[PDB]
């Protein structure tokens, strides 16, 4: 059975530590959008989709240069 | 740090379970095919003594045979996921669900027939047990009606953590709709038939304890065996399903360990329930002297 | 040896077919940002990081409701 | 549709190659350890006849022994990736690169010593071959200097498609900096030593063809064998590295098939080059009568 990937969520992480952002959109797997952040440490976190932090992080990552 | 509290719950699966599952599914396929084919052969070879029970057993064996015929593709999907396409997902799910519902409802109808034949033997109600054809036709139609949602709302789902699946796609709120749809199998598949069977068999046993027939004891044992087999086969799966529903509804606290435990339990209980296609011929038909005598005659 | 994940890029895909967006930021793996779109069909595409299409897609996906 | 043109190139790896690689690395470890230890034992047990060649062989064996000692962790990393931490990545990479550079430069210096001893035997320049200690010390210092970048700019890299690696993190433009840093091993590790060896050994062979010594032929054969062994060990790896550099620089068109081919070739050529720690004792030392006689004496 398919299940959501993020049980609890975090809103605070330093952008400089982020390596990957994987976004799962609304679908059969889950009823809510969910963003997974994979860090340079090798760990994984579940960010808050609705927080202002995510948008700024994405904008920064797409404008490295 | 405290971020460890917020972390994805990695789904877990093992290849040993894969191999065991394939072996079990293949063995069940073979056994169910053999038993159902033998039952159909015995019943249809001779038109002498074509009674109501024969008709009920015929329909039941047909349903179990179709279920077994569909099993192998399900086993392959459990092995490597649904690579066979959307159309086969729809058709196979429809056939499987239809046959499952039909088998359950036919068991309930058999219980009703026995209740009418024993308790109301001397009354005028027992003349209403000659409607086997219409009853079975209605049961098949109702099973078809209850499995439309599977055909309409199923497709192939491709995820990242897990292999593809023959899941349901009802829209944005698919989870809750699936939860609601789960009510039908647990109401028309477990509760209603179980209550009917318990009522009918309990009154049957009450009548049989008051009689002086020598063969009462074996009938009591057979009825108890049937009820216990049905419970052992189906109760665990529905309990696990109810637990999953509660966990999704936050009545029970949600954690990764519980998720993995429930997934394993679902797999195991589905395997256990699938055994109803192999044991029905033994419990309902082959335990009767008439069927065994007919089989021995046919082997000539 | 680590290598970039996207050799050639595409700019046109219907948003309704997108299920996952994985963003790799600038790092040792590659010198350029790269966004991978996994579709409902089960296939994968490499979008253009600098196109206007990506931003609108991300905004839509995070505002399903 | 046409979208198939734009698709990620999935990296590919196989477990059979993993198992084969582990076996090869372990066998090489054992052989190199044995040979280097025997060489060191023979040289150090008796201080009689401590010549320049003995010193050069001592340093070379030390370098090869350290390389072999570092090998196993590299094999485990190739198996499951770098799980041992950043500090070990730095230290092991430093030690490995230092010993590789030292071995190459010591081979070149040995060639120079032979050239000075044969061609300039009767001249006054051959008195400059008694500076083995200072030359070897300078070689070790230069090797240490050339491997600082590895210690400074390496760490653990965690990716999604592939397991962790002991890679380099020089900043945003890490790829091009790594490409530039690759120039040092291909200049101070392949080209300069190869040219020096070819020059020295060619003039040595020219002198040896003009002489009337009975044992000239075996010397010719040994020199040719040394050159061919060095080429076979190192040329493929540098050619593959050059091809990878060109492919990254778009001189050669880039495709997934080429990527996979180059990765496999890199693995194979690294394995092939790693054999220099096992064959050096046979080629340079054990092929001499003095070493064999000393070993037989020591076994007493």
């Amino acid at each position: 059975e398919l299940r959501c990937v993020c049980l609890q969520t975090t809103q605070g992480v330093h952008p400089k530590m982020i390596s990957n952002l994987q976004v799962f959109a609304i679908g059969p797997q889950c009823s809510k959008v969910e963003v997974v952040a994979s860090l340079k440490n090798g760990k994984e976190i579940c960010l808050d989709p609705e927080a202002p932090f995510l948008k700024k992080v994405i904008q920064k990552i797409l404008d490295g240069g | 740090p405290f971020l460890l509290d917020a972390a994805p719950c990695e789904p877990e699966s093992l290849e040993i379970n894969k191999y065991f599952v394939v072996i079990i599914y293949a063995l069940v396929f073979l056994l169910s095919l053999l038993g159902n084919s033998l039952v159909m052969l015995v019943i249809l070879y001779s038109r002498v003594g074509r009674s109501v029970t024969d008709v009920y057993l015929l329909n039941l064996a047909l349903a179990d045979l179709l279920f077994a015929l569909t099993l192998p593709i399900w086993a392959a999907s459990k092995v490597n996921g649904w690579i066979f396409g959307t159309f086969l997902c729809k058709v196979v799910s429809l056939l499987k669900e239809v046959n499952f519902y039909s088998g359950i409802l036919l068991l309930a109808c058999i219980s009703v027939d026995r209740y009418l034949a024993i308790v109301h033997a001397t009354r005028t109600l027992t003349q209403k047990r000659y409607l086997v054809k219409f009853i079975c036709l209605s049961i098949w139609g109702l099973s078809l009606l209850l499995a439309l949602p599977v055909l309409l709302f199923r497709r192939t789902v491709y995820s990242s953590n897990v292999s593809p699946a023959c899941y349901e796609d009802m829209g944005n709120n698919t989870a809750n709709w699936r939860m609601l749809l789960r009510i039908l199998p647990q109401s028309f598949g477990f509760i209603v038939p179980l209550l009917i069977m318990l009522f009918c068999y309990g009154f049957t046993l009450r009548t049989l304890f008051k009689a002086h027939m020598g063969q009462k004891h074996r009938a009591m044992r057979v009825i108890f065996a049937v009820v216990l087999i049905f419970l052992l086969c189906w109760l665990p799966y529905n309990l696990v399903l109810l637990a999953d529903t509660l966990m999704r509804t936050q009545v029970i606290q949600e954690t990764c360990e519980r998720r993995n435990h429930i997934d394993r339990a679902l797999d195991a209980t589905e395997i256990l329930g699938i055994l109803h296609s192999c044991l029905n011929p033994l419990i309902y038909a082959f335990i009767g002297q008439k069927f065994r005598h007919g089989l021995l005659k046919i082997l000539a």
